[PDB]
């Protein structure tokens, strides 16, 4: 890390609090932001010539938090790919004052990859012909969408250091899917058609046609089934949604945890049956999403290829390949029509998301063998067993309870899906999953107090 | 190492909005 | 060869699920005002920054 100190002194960093931010003050700095965010997703580029072409990244926006042509594009890129190379390069042993230094060669890395990655989004033909567009105006793109970049990396340390209640991750990302809802509950943009003004939220439209239109039954069941914009059954179902999804997330098993170094600290470790919470989504959505957007630039270039063909088949949703047995169905008649698909998509759900669940146990740290350890540390016994029995029961317990938490939370998209909702089971599951996160940090600070 | 705070953050993020916002102004009226 | 793996898991999340602690009417209750109220800030904060900046994004471009 001594080659790259000169080049990680120069880039900004946040000063942690002198005191600890109370937990008002931590609501107000991560409403701004998000604000910041928001108002930087709603800023278009300067240099686009066209925006005509369909997004090659279309399947990221969600789990990226990004936002086609605009200051956040690249969304928090920045902040997963610089995690996600400092994990492996201390996988690989090259990485290791300490920690302002990997925060500084983080933060370098990030930024690389961020320009990196503006050249690729430049060089696919997203905004025009980089010929046409020029070197002037590549660059020009390059550099705003560098300085976003650094500003979401800015706005992270911000929510990270002790200003913020978590990470510019799950807070960007669940402020995107939280937006995209309610825009198709309120829009007030309206799509006119054959018929008139029809607003493209649920609300606002069931509003106007109960207002306008004369056969009022019809105006009911119109902004209850429509078929061209979001339906008033989508809302209902997203909300249902978000009812299971919060129930089944304040599932725990409660292990009566006594101590053992210092007595007269009886307690409770809660064993969440979501044990991974939304980790498993976050994934499966990755490689989903990785695997679409490869399997699009695939069939733009080389069409017509076996291995593409078997990849993926778009019309752009896809009807054919892997990457169709991997797509949410339609809807219920389309899962009555091919029961195939269906049936397939389902099992793959459950199996990835208990997969990710379990691998992620076994990797981050929080394995039965890793609890026990952690007890053993604390000097922590359960109440009605022995010290050497401790790994025992965790083994016993922790394993099933990620396994079926992959499983419970992979049912829950799957559900979404199939109920239609708006923001899709991703959405919902992660929305609900970080709002559970927030809530926990407040009753974390609220029993402190 | 520049060491700034949250409202130098925010003031920043504001100042690069308005960068964005006057370099389409500029090339509005180039055009 | 999986049908008893399968049936061990099925066992043994069934015996968690019944040994977990449920949710009561209080705990959802203040789980979804939570859940409500970091939604409606969310969602309503970006619906009005859209909503604001559809205009601007009329203007300048
Ligand atoms: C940040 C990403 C998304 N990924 S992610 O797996 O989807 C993920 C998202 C969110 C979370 C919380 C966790 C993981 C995390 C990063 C993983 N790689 C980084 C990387 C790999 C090798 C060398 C350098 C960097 C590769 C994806 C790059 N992409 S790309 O530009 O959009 C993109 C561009 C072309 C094609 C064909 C696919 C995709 C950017």
């Amino acid at each position: 890390l001594e080659v790259i100190k000169p080049f990680c002194v120069i880039l900004p960093e946040i000063q942690k609090p002198e005191r600890k931010i109370q937990f008002k003050e931590k609501v107000l700095w991560t409403a701004i932001t998000l604000f910041i965010f928001l108002v930087c997703c709603q800023i278009p580029l300067f240099g686009i010539m066209s925006s005509d072409s369909a997004d090659p990244f279309y399947w990221m926006r969600v789990i990226l938090a990004s936002n086609r042509g605009t200051l956040m594009e690249l969304g928090i890129s920045p902040i997963v790919t610089s995690g996600l190379i400092m994990q492996l390069l201390a996988g690989a042993k090259i990485i290791e004052k300490d920690r302002a230094l990997f925060n500084g060669a983080q933060k370098l890395f990030g930024m690389i990859i961020t320009i990196g990655q503006s050249i690729v989004y430049v060089m696919t033909g997203m905004y025009g012909d980089p010929s046409e567009m020029g070197a002037g105006i590549c660059l020009l793109i390059t550099i705003q969408l560098f300085v976003a970049g650094l500003i979401v990396l800015l706005l992270d340390e911000l929510l990270q250091k002790g200003y913020g209640l978590g990470s510019g991750i799950s807070l960007f990302i669940a402020t995107n899917i939280c937006e995209t809802i309610v825009w198709k509950a309120f829009s007030p943009t309206t799509v006119n058609t054959g018929r008139g003004m029809e607003f493209e939220g649920a609300i606002i439209a069931l509003f106007h046609l109960l207002a306008t239109r004369t056969d009022k039954v019809r105006a009911l069941r119109e902004a209850f089934y429509r078929q061209n914009l979001p339906n008033l059954m989508n809302l209902i179902a997203t909300i249902f949604v978000f009812a299971v999804v919060i129930y089944f997330q304040g599932f725990r098993y409660e292990l009566p945890i006594r101590s053992t170094k210092v007595r007269g600290q009886i307690g409770i470790y809660p064993i969440k049956l979501f044990y991974t919470s939304n980790i498993p989504i976050i994934l499966q959505s990755a490689l989903v999403s990785n695997l679409y957007v490869i399997s699009q630039m695939l069939s733009a270039r080389f069409s017509g290829n076996l291995l593409v063909s078997l990849l993926g088949t778009w019309s752009a949703y896809p009807v054919g390949g892997l990457c169709y047995y991997l797509s949410p169905p339609e809807s219920f008649g389309s899962v009555l029509e091919d029961p195939v698909h269906a049936v397939v998509y389902i099992v793959f759900m459950l199996g990835s998301c208990a997969f990710f669940s379990k691998t992620w146990i076994e990797v981050s740290g929080s394995s039965p063998r890793d609890i026990a350890k952690q007890f053993k540390d604390q000097g922590m016994v359960i109440n009605g067993k022995r010290e050497t029995s401790i790994y025992r029961e965790l083994k016993k317990i922790i394993p099933t309870a990620a396994a079926f938490g992959g499983l419970c939370i992979g049912a829950l998209s799957v559900l979404a899906d199939f109920l239609g909702a708006i923001g899709s089971g991703t959405g919902i599951l992660l929305a609900v999953t970080i709002i559970y996160q927030y809530f926990e940090i407040f009753v974390k600070e609220q029993s402190e107090v | 190492g520049l060491k700034v705070g949250p409202v130098p953050v925010l003031v920043m993020s504001l100042l690069f909005i308005a960068s964005v916002f006057m370099l389409h102004i500029w090339g509005k009226y180039t055009r | 060869q999986f049908v008893e793996p399968s049936r061990q898991f099925v066992k043994d999340s069934i015996r968690l699920v019944k040994r977990c602690t449920k949710p009561d009417r209080k705990e959802f209750q203040k789980i979804a005002m939570a859940t409500a109220i970091g939604f409606a800030i969310m969602g309503f904060i970006g619906f009005f920054v859209k909503l604001i900046h559809i205009p601007i994004n009329n203007i300048i471009v």
